[PDB]
RNA sequence: GACUAAUUACGUGCCAGCAGUCGCGGCAAUACGUAAGAGACUAGUGUUAAUCAUCAUAAAUAGGUUUAAAGGGUACUCAGA
RNA sequence: AUAGAUGAGUUUGGUGAUGGCUCUGAUUGAACACU
């Protein structure tokens, strides 16, 4: 562009990129509380295979999102208050959130030894 | 002294003209390693194309490149070619290049800048190897267009061979190009 | 690197305190940096305090350690100079790679090189700690006898320290003429005078006096220095 | 105007790229000012005002140019001798900085910074071999000739 | 540019630089080619200038 | 001499033209071009003050490796000095006479600087070279002649003497050619300047442009001695030679050359003219009757005082140093400004352009000077009123350090014979090979043997005729 | 030993063999060539502008360069008789002398 | 870093000789020619102790040498 | 002081080593920028009228 | 697992699960879970969210549009350059 | 203020480009999990 074209305002902001977790990025929040509208299973896409434990959560802001339940085995069900954070399930379409394991109603993996802080597991205290 | 257990440095010992013990004292480094493939009537044929550099650390650098079905053989071909393609690289005070240089190799532009003493090798990983092998200690580099591993080494090596020669620039213009830092301290302070 | 032996430290103390020679002369004589000569005197003065106050010296520790370190003996045997007293600091401006185009037959000197680096830069001829050595070496070039060349060197160093000692005297005086000491029943109030108008054209002057306005506490910033930086 | 200096810079690049021993330029005081500085800096070999045909090569300095009047001012041209040393042109690159669309002016402290190889303003630091020509009230000068005389002005072009 | 890079005019400059120092740093350089001193004072002539 | 000391000694005096000399600078070449073609590039104080500072300055450079001096037009390189102006000043009392003595002061400081220059110096004698033009050339190791070259020293015609270093170059030329060229003021043209020895090379005027563009390419090493540098330039000039004329023969050679050695070997101009009459006489075995008669008709026209002074310096200059020569000539020239012949010869020939008849010297002829008379010592005695000439440097020598780049002369052929035991034909090939096919060696060496060599041992070998 | 390469190449028809001249450029070998009006002068170090299609001009140029070599060989062998060698041992043979004395030095102790 | 300046050199030379030639001083013959000549060329004028590298890389951890606890351990 | 020093430099004489080393440029080209009217503009205009007719 | 400093054994068998990017898991998995070891930071450590820089990735400094995003169907023209 | 300018993974049978994405650096009036 020429100096005249720039002076008239040719330079504009690049088109925005969609966030990984829009429900949290839109309002600058790190996490949000919500009630489980449904707790079921989602199927990955072409390459991977299995059953991914997901939950349809109604955030405190009114949005209904699908969150992934990390870990082996969970305790939440219909009408369960859980905390939601960012991060998505890469192979699951529409699952753009995770549930916190040490959340209100969702419990941490009991028989967890490695990476306990990721799954809200208290230390076994077997030594004491 | 039984150092060459495979007779690989026998031909290189004739071209260059240095003992096998002196050849092993060079600073070699495998910079680039590509897995190229060619489609033939008999199916794919995957090769290992590698680039190797060789230098003394005191103003000599050589670039070798070869491919082979075996990754080990390609590294030896490139090493022999790198040790025989060594060339003297001019250095300012045996620590940096003369002025600024910009070389282009097929959409890969490299810009090398001379820096004062104590500046260090604030350059990318592959340029750090070439400078640390040729004997350079103070340099600044910048890729402008493309970061192709192969063309970044070819453009960097070609830039070190096309530095502005102050002795020629002076005779061309009919004017001295006085080394201010040399007159200031009464000699070259390496 | 070697260390000044116990005998050498004493020799330095006598030439500067008893013989009254200038520090620059003792530095140039024994090839000891003026910063080290000034330190050997301060450390020796502290020994005289201990010896006077009857404090026991760490003599067992001193002897056993001095044997482990290389030493230079100032005096009869002049084997090598203790250190280089003419090391100049490499200024940032003098580190740049400059190739100035000039006529084919110009006499480009160190004065011209200093200006090629900057308008305010000085040649190494003026950055020496004992700059009288240059004028001393120029005398030898003029076939001046050594005994006379040494005389001019002492008078040159002895005269330079007179100006330095005179500047410091007038300096400290101006620092006291600006202080009004009012003695009260408990303390002594010191009223230092200053020009409250020297705050810069925008009020942002590094040397301005007063707690600056429009700035919060930096107590929550990383790398914040909260310990004394100068024990004066 | 500045457009003529911009044409003089690109033309000399093309004449040196073609390894021509001679080259002509339109006869203007502005082109003559820059040519005298290039000759004064040692980038060109000669400057001579002449007609549409180059003067005799051998007797170039002793050439007798006729007076320039309104009867021939339209055919006058400045003939420049180009240098080539070590199989390389001495005037390889002539990159303009101030253009018809924008006239870039530098201060004395910016030229002092660009002379030692540090960027300042829209200019960049000079490296080994590069030169910079500034159009000042004292004539077209080299950046190191300008800082010596302590003046700024319009930046014309950077000669590699 | 299909043509190749001919550096025939710079054989002396290139050969004299390669012979200045030794590849084995810390040793004196070997004897140079026998032709280096022959054309020491016979530089090439300027070419390609129109 | 410092840079400022030179700029202060050669200040531009009022009346100096700004472009009497054109100075060019190329890669390794520094050029000086005299630019007064209308006046045949005649030297004067204006242009001498522009050349001396440059030569002193280029001498402080390591990038100026070859110095070339030349003329502007196609007719002259440098046709004498501004002697016509000196004759006018001399007629303005002693105040005007010193102005002339100060001119020769500058002119000699320059010739001494050229003779003792510490860089290769080349002169393109592409035109008439007389007077001042001779001083800028003869003292150089390389002196290139062309078909346009015309050498002569017409000083005795104007009641003067060979002034610019001629008291050092002519006395030590092969045979008595020095005194002959100085006294008779003979005029050599083209290749004859190259066979005589005044020029070291012979090229064509059209090859000089290409030679300069090549001299500029020669980049020596800083550690090369002056000898190696002169050898590189000597081999470069011999590449642009297109051969000497195929029909033009050596002018001063054979009979004429032998006559010069017999007639110009005395120390009295009266005896020299007496010997010439013997050659011009009928039956003289020399066979140069036509030549002897012509030279006689010339000497009678030259100033009789100049002949005595000239013949005297040719015998003394043979033992003088080059620095001591320019100082003595500065004293001699001072005496000529006061003399009557110089002011008369110049005013009658140059200012009047031959009008008012010929000149009228102090004595009407040589017969007026009696045998016992000695009109030379007066000129060879320093004058305390004239300060000694202060040269730009303290260098000097008794013989040119590098003056063996021309053709071989009697000295070279003699050394080769007294050293080796060559033969007639073998000796000629010794020089044709030693000089690497330099044009004119076979003709020159052949001539030297025709005069100063005889078969003392028969066809076996050849020795000199002396003994 | 590594085979020998020429220290100088005199090509009488550069236009027809650029493979030879390009290997001399890579090997840093000076070259002389007869450059005709259609030949590229950048292929050789020293050009001889002349007609390369005439066997009469090629014989003259070649004969003149042959006399040059002959005249140079005569001086080299004349200086040798006086005990003056105009060259130094090449690097190839130079290294052999070093390791040769080493084998003698090894047996020196043993 | 610092550089050592010999007063004897600065008293006899003003640094002009360092800018001879084409700006970087006169050229010396290559190493394969010096020893060949039995006569060694005159010593080139320059400040003594030049053309020796400075170990800047070895000063990476110099700031630590200024702490009080470290200085006590170095004493 | 800052003004006098800066004005002095802008009007200082060139360096002597720069004068005795720089090549010559004929003043006929380096200073003759003025272009006057053709002195023969009237004679030529009268001859051009005759030829055009 | 690689980017990214740091390994084996067993269990599981495209399941359970890991995953910032590329990916891993289909019965002899250094990528999942456990065990031990190793590499790191430490009264903090990870994760989520955000900002700058990376990004000459809206280029005034400083980009680009034959074939990859991008030359208006056309050039006479007011403003403007 | 003169030291201050750096990359890495990932499209292809393969190669060179184009062009996003992610990681590498610093940080928060942060929140959460394990402490
Ligand atoms: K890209
Ligand atoms: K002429
Ligand atoms: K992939
Ligand atoms: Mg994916
Ligand atoms: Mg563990
Ligand atoms: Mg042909
Ligand atoms: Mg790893
Ligand atoms: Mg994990
Ligand atoms: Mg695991
Ligand atoms: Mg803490
Ligand atoms: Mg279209
Ligand atoms: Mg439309
Ligand atoms: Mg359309
Ligand atoms: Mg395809």
């Amino acid at each position: 562009a020429t100096l005249n074209q720039v002076m008239r305002g040719c330079r504009k902001p690049q088109r925005a990129r969609h966030a990984v977790s829009p429900a949290l990025s839109s309002i600058k929040s790190p996490a949000l509380k919500g009630v489980c509208v449904k707790v079921g299973i989602t199927r990955p896409k072409k390459p991977n295979s299995g059953e991914r434990k997901t939950a349809r959560v109604r955030l405190s802001t009114g949005k209904v999102i699908t969150a992934y339940i990390p870990g082996e085995g969970h305790n939440i069900s219909q009408h369960s208050v859980v905390l939601v954070r960012g991060g998505r399930a890469q192979d699951c379409p529409g699952v753009r959130y995770h549930l916190v394991r040490g959340a209100l109603d969702l419990a941490g993996v009991a028989t967890r030894m490695s990476s306990r802080s990721k799954y809200g597991t208290k230390k076994p205290k077997k030594a004491s | 002294d039984g150092l060459d257990d495979k007779g690989q440095y026998q031909e290189l010992k004739k071209r260059t003209g240095m003992s096998v013990r002196q050849i092993l004292q060079l600073k070699t480094k495998k910079l680039v390693h590509r897995r190229v493939v060619n489609q033939t009537r008999l199916g794919k044929i995957a090769s290992d194309s590698v680039m190797v550099i060789a230098g003394n650390g005191d103003g000599w650098l050589g670039l070798g490149m070869a491919k082979s079905v075996e990754a080990s053989i390609a590294v030896e071909k490139a090493t022999l070619l790198a040790i025989q393609n060594m060339q003297p690289i001019p250095r300012y005070e045996n620590r940096t290049i003369y002025g600024e240089v910009t070389t282009k190799v097929s959409g890969t532009i490299v810009r090398l800048n001379s820096r004062p003493p104590g500046f260090g090798l604030r350059v990318s990983h592959r340029i750090f190897e070439m400078c640390r092998a040729a004997g350079i200690r103070d340099l600044s580099a910048k890729f402008l267009r493309s970061r192709n591993p192969m063309n970044t080494v070819k453009a960097t090596y070609q830039a070190l061979l096309s530095q502005p020669n102050p002795e020629d620039l002076a005779i061309g213009r009919g004017k001295k190009l006085v080394d201010v830092r040399k007159v200031y301290y009464g000699g070259s302070v390496y | 690197q070697p260390v000044l032996s116990e005998g050498s430290r004493e020799i330095i103390y006598q030439d500067v305190m008893e013989k009254g020679l200038p520090i620059k002369a003792v530095s140039a004589k024994y090839n000891v940096d003026v910063r080290r000569v000034a330190a050997v005197i301060r450390l020796k003065e502290i020994e005289k305090r201990w010896i006077k106050e009857y404090k026991p010296l760490a003599r067992p520790y001193a002897r056993a350690v001095m044997k482990m370190l290389p030493q230079t003996v100032l005096g009869g045997p002049d084997q090598k100079p203790h250190e280089s007293i003419n090391d100049v600091h490499v200024h940032s401006y003098t580190t740049q790679q400059l190739f100035v185009p000039v006529s084919e037959s110009r006499e480009f000197t160190r004065e011209d090189a200093a200006k090629a680096f900057g308008d305010h830069i000085l040649p190494v001829d003026k950055k020496l700690r004992v700059p009288e050595l240059i004028e001393f070496q120029k005398d030898l070039l003029k076939e001046v006898p050594l005994q006379e060349a040494n005389r001019k060197f002492l008078n040159a160093t002895a005269a330079s320290e007179a100006k330095i000692a005179e500047r410091e005297a007038k300096r400290r005086q101006a620092v006291e003429d600006a202080i009004t000491r009012v003695k009260t029943d408990r303390f002594e109030f010191r009223f230092q005078e200053f020009n409250a108008e020297n705050v810069g054209h925008d009020g942002r002057d590094r040397n301005a006096v007063g707690w600056r306005y429009g700035v919060p506490f930096p107590d929550r910033k990383r790398s914040q220095i909260k310990i004394p930086t100068k024990v004066e | 105007g500045i457009q003529q200096i911009t044409n003089m810079c690109s033309h000399l690049q093309n004449a040196s790229r073609a390894r021509l021993g001679l080259t002509s330029l339109p006869n203007t005081k502005y082109n003559l000012a820059l040519a005298l500085a290039l000759h004064r800096a040692g980038f060109i070999s000669s400057i001579t005002r002449g007609g549409p045909h180059p003067p005799t090569p051998e007797a170039l300095m002793t050439y007798e140019p006729e007076p320039v009047t309104s009867a021939n001012v339209a055919t006058r041209r400045l003939w420049v001798g180009l240098k080539y040393w070590n199989e390389e042109p001495v005037l390889k690159e002539l990159k303009p900085i101030s253009k018809p669309s924008r006239l870039v002016t530098a201060s004395l402290e910016q030229l002092n910074r660009v002379a030692r190889g540090f960027p300042a303003g829209y200019m960049k630091g000079l490296q080994l071999g590069e030169c910079l020509f500034v159009n000042t009230d004292r004539g077209v000068l080299e950046v190191r000739e300008a800082v010596e005389r302590k003046v700024g002005g319009l930046v014309l072009c950077k000669v590699k | 540019g299909k043509g190749r890079i001919f550096q025939a005019a710079k054989v002396y400059q290139r050969a004299s630089e390669a012979a200045a120092t030794n590849i084995v740093s810390g040793l004196p350089p070997r004897n140079p080619p026998l032709w280096l001193k022959a054309i020491e004072s016979i530089p090439p002539a300027e070419i390609n200038t129109r | 001499i410092s840079t400022q000391a030179a700029a202060e000694l050669f200040k531009p005096v009022e009346g100096d033209e700004p472009e009497d000399v054109l100075f060019n600078s190329l890669y390794n070449l520094r050029s000086v071009e005299l630019n007064r073609p209308a006046k045949y590039n005649a030297l004067n104080g204006s242009m001498i003050r522009k050349i001396a500072p440059r030569l002193l300055e280029w001498e402080r450079s390591d990038m100026a490796n070859v110095i070339v001096i030349k003329g502007s037009g196609e007719k002259a390189f440098c046709a004498g000095g501004d002697v016509a102006a000196l004759a006018k000043q001399n007629a303005e009392g002693p105040e005007g006479v010193k102005k002339s003595v100060d001119y020769f002061g500058l002119e000699y400081k320059l010739n001494h600087l050229i003779s003792t220059y510490t860089r290769p110096y080349v002169a393109f004698l592409d035109g008439i070279t007389m007077g001042g033009g001779v001083g800028l050339s003869i003292h150089a190791p390389f002196r290139i002649a062309t078909e346009r070259t015309v050498f002569a020293m017409p000083e005795t015609k104007i009641g003067f003497f060979p002034d610019v270093g001629a008291s050092f170059f002519l006395p030590r030329m092969p045979g008595q050619v020095g005194p002959y060229l100085g006294l008779t003021s003979a005029l050599l043209k083209g290749v004859q300047v190259y066979y005589a020895g005044i020029a070291t090379h012979y090229l064509h005027s059209s090859s000089l442009p290409a030679l300069e563009s090549r001299l500029a390419e020669l980049t020596p090493r800083d550690y090369w001695t002056i000898e190696q540098r002169l050898s590189v330039i000597n081999d470069t000039i011999e590449e642009f030679s297109t051969g000497v004329p195929y029909d033009e023969n050596i002018e001063i050679g054979g009979k004429i050359r032998l006559a010069i050695d017999r007639c110009f070997k005395y120390d009295k101009i009266d005896e020299i003219i007496a010997a010439l009459k013997e050659e011009a006489a009928e039956g003289a075995k020399g066979g140069v009757q036509s030549w002897a008669k012509n030279t006689l008709e010339e000497l009678t026209q030259r100033s009789p005082t100049s002949l005595h002074v000239t013949l005297r310096q040719m015998r003394l200059g043979k033992s003088w140093g080059i620095a001591h020569t320019f100082k003595r000539e500065h004293q001699m020239a001072a005496k000529f400004m006061k003399s009557h012949d110089f002011n008369e010869g110049v005013t009658a020939l140059l200012i009047d352009k031959g009008a008012n008849g010929p000149a009228k010297w102090k004595p009407a002829s040589l017969d007026e000077i009696p045998p016992g008379a000695n009109i030379s010592e007066d000129y060879f005695r320093n004058d305390p009123e004239v300060p000694v000439l202060e040269l730009l440097n303290d260098r000097s020598y008794m013989q040119y350090p590098y003056n063996k780049f021309g053709l071989p002369n009697d000295y070279d052929v003699k050394e080769a014979i007294e050293k080796g035991n060559f033969t007639r034909e073998k000796l000629i090939d010794h020089f044709v090979e030693t000089r690497r096919g330099k044009q004119g060696v076979r003709e020159a060496v052949s001539d030297v043997l025709d005069r100063m060599a005889v078969r003392s041992k028969g066809t076996e070998h050849v020795q000199w005729k002396k003994e | 030993r590594r085979p020998l390469a020429p220290d100088l190449v005199v090509c009488l028809n550069p236009k027809e063999n650029m493979t030879l001249l390009y290997e001399c450029s890579l090997a840093k070998i000076p070259t002389i060539g007869i450059i005709d009006t259609n030949t590229n002068p950048s292929w050789v170090t020293y050009q001889i502008p002349a007609n390369d299609d005439s066997l009469r001009a090629t014989a003259l140029i070649s004969g003149v360069l042959g006399r040059a070599g002959e005249r140079g060989q005569k001086r080299r062998l004349e200086a040798a008789q006086r005990g003056v060698v105009t060259w130094k041992t090449p690097a190839d043979v130079q290294g052999y002398f070093e390791l040769a004395s080493a084998r003698a030095a090894d047996a020196r102790r043993r | 870093a610092v550089v050592n300046m010999d007063p004897a050199y600065m008293a006899k030379y003003n640094g002009s000789e360092q800018a001879a030639g084409r700006g970087s001083g006169l050229s010396e013959p290559p190493a394969y020619e010096k020893t060949a000549d039995e006569k060694p060329a005159k010593q080139v004028i320059a400040n003594p102790g030049r053309k020796v590298p400075t170990p800047y890389e070895q000063m990476t951890f110099a700031p630590l040498e200024r702490r009080l606890d470290i200085a006590i351990f170095r004493a | 002081a800052r003004y006098l020093a800066n004005k002095r430099a802008a009007q200082a004489p060139e360096r002597l080593d720069e004068v005795f080393t720089r090549a010559t440029i004929r003043e006929s080209t380096a200073k003759n920028t003025f272009v006057p009217l053709d002195p023969e503009a009237f004679v030529k205009a009268e001859e051009a009228r005759i030829k055009h007719a």
